[PDB]
């Protein structure tokens, strides 16, 4: 039977959760860098 | 029947452009980072704020020749003082938030 | 009133939804339940895809109809 | 505001508000009442009749034939209140102070 | 090797457009690239211009994006004119003329593409009555 | 020659006052020791 | 497998990739056969600019097609 895709989607989510808020820390960086 | 195995194909194509693009950003806030303090350097004026002021845009704000300073920042403006006594307005803060300054 | 939607995984979600609500509006609703971006999302009622622009009411979805959910590599 | 390279014009602005009059404008923490200034209780009225009724009811003097006063003083000895007075007033009437 | 003979030839449109164009953004730096033919090693030729969309920094100005020019290079050509680009150009009103610190940067790169680029700069408000 | 006014702490900065130029934040060199910079005395500064 | 690009010059270049070369791989490969900073380098086909991670085989690319390559101006 076939549920491969569980564990690898949770590995995910935490890249998930990482990139969102890496993102903040890029915009706010280069709203910085650009005044 | 067992069918539609294409999420494999979903998933791990995911899963690298995810972990490499993360790793690419870290770099770059690293980067760009460094070149913030570059400009710092030392030597500072010391200055009063005067003011705090609050502007929008014109009426039409075409591109073609247009800046992007006097006009489309939504936060506010200042105006400050020198110590060799000089009015300067500022279009733009910098590196401090508005929303701590006052007069 | 809520659909159901059905996905290739076999999982069953049952999505609390206005019938006037946009099939864009609940892709955007479903990526908001798992971040799922709407481009790879395709929406399949009775065998009928639904248009992007199209509600849920056009061909009168209600009331527990099952939608297929199908998961689709994309790229321009 | 002018470019500082070649001092052609940008903007119009508006006025100055001088930094010593906006904190001469909205700094009080008091809030007396005039239930905490005993024994003058003529001289309150005598002061509120100018600064209070022709910011609010201008016509009465119009019809009479008259322009209010605009300003007095208050004097006497050490601790008989005078400032007390000035701060129940900026506390307890709506205006610019 | 590179010489002391070389010599540019420009049309009058091209001149009448810089000019209005350089006047109209008067208190900055506005932008444009130019388009010709090398005709031999010794002379080069700059037939018509067109201008640009920017967005301004205080100081100077950068183009905006690539896929204005990748459409406007083929649109015209429905009308003649199949010419190539050979340069680029920007306006200093009344500093002068010479090449600041980060102009020779772009220059570099035109360099790289094409060996022979060219670039040009122009005062709108000095030129008067002549002697542009 | 410059008067110093205060010292901001740990690793440091310094504010600098002359009577008729500006007041500036600074640093000192290698040759001079944190120690013997009191505030309130007059001290030497470059031109640049 | 082999690609064309062409360029405002009237220049055209050939590389030699795979279908699955990324794109920061098609501009390493350019800079390679002529030096430009990647960062200054930018690509467009089909209407669209091009992003770093995405790779041919994605892009949908086909045998010996042309993109398009463009460069960064600024003044300053
Ligand atoms: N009539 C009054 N009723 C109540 N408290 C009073 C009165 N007069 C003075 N005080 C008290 O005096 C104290 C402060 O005095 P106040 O600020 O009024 O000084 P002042 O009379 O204006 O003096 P000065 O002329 O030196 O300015 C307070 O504790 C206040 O309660
Ligand atoms: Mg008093």
């Amino acid at each position: 039977k076939l549920l491969e895709h569980k564990e690898i989607d949770g590995r995910l989510k935490e890249l998930r959760e990482q990139l969102k808020e890496l993102t903040k820390q890029y915009e706010k960086s280069e709203n910085d860098l650009k005044a | 029947t067992r069918l539609l195995d294409s999420e494999i194909k979903i998933m791990k194509s995911e899963v690298l452009r995810v972990t490499h693009e993360l790793q690419a950003m870290k770099d770059k806030i690293k980067e760009n980072s460094e070149k913030i303090k570059v400009n710092k350097t030392l030597p500072y004026l010391v200055s009063n704020v005067i003011e705090l002021l609050d502007v929008d845009p014109n009426d039409q704000e075409e591109d073609g020749a247009n800046i992007d300073l006097d006009s489309q920042r939504k936060g506010k403006c200042a105006v400050i003082k020198t110590s060799t006594r000089q009015t300067y307005f500022l279009p733009v803060i910098g590196l401090v938030d508005a929303e701590k300054l006052k007069p | 009133m809520q659909i159901f939607v059905k996905t290739l995984t076999g999982k069953t979600i049952t999505l609390e939804v206005e019938p006037s609500d946009t099939i864009e509006n609940v892709k955007a609703k479903i990526q908001d339940k798992e971040g799922i971006p709407p481009d790879q999302q395709r929406l399949i009622f009775a065998g009928k895809q639904l248009e992007d622009g199209r509600t849920l009411s056009d061909y009168n979805i209600q009331r527990e109809s099952t939608l297929h959910l199908v998961l689709r590599l994309r790229g321009g | 505001a002018l470019d500082m390279t070649t001092l052609t014009i940008m903007r119009y602005l508006p006025r100055e508000v001088d930094p010593l009059v906006y904190n001469m404008s909205h700094e009080d923490p008091g809030n007396v009442s005039y239930s905490e200034i005993g024994g003058l209780s003529e001289q309150i009225r005598e002061l509120r009749e100018v600064i209070e009724l022709p910011l609010t009811n201008p016509e009465l003097f119009q019809r009479v034939g008259i322009i209010p006063p605009k300003g007095c003083l208050l004097y006497g000895p050490p601790g008989t209140g005078k400032t007390l007075l000035a701060r129940a007033v900026a506390s307890q009437l709506d205006c610019n102070f | 090797a590179v010489d002391t003979a070389e010599q540019v030839y420009i049309s009058s449109l091209a001149l009448l457009k810089m000019l209005k164009h350089g006047r109209a953004g008067v208190p900055m730096e506005v932008m444009g690239l130019m388009l010709g033919e090398f005709v031999d090693d010794y002379t080069v030729r700059v037939i018509d211009v067109f201008a640009m969309p920017q967005s301004g920094t205080g100081v100077s100005v950068e183009a905006v994006d690539p896929v204005f020019q990748a459409k406007m290079l083929d649109m015209l050509k429905q009308t003649g004119r199949p010419e190539m680009v050979v340069g680029w150009y920007h306006s200093h009103p009344g500093f002068g003329c010479w090449l600041s610190g980060v102009d020779i940067n772009t220059q570099q790169s035109f360099e790289a593409l094409s060996e022979r680029a060219v670039a040009v700069v122009v005062d709108p408000i000095q030129s008067v009555k002549g002697k542009v | 020659c410059t008067k110093i006014i205060n010292a901001d702490s740990e690793d440091p900065k310094y504010i600098i006052n002359v009577k008729q130029f500006a007041k500036f934040v600074v640093d000192l060199s290698d040759q001079v020791a944190p120690t013997d910079i009191e505030e309130g005395m007059r001290v030497g500064v470059d031109r640049n």
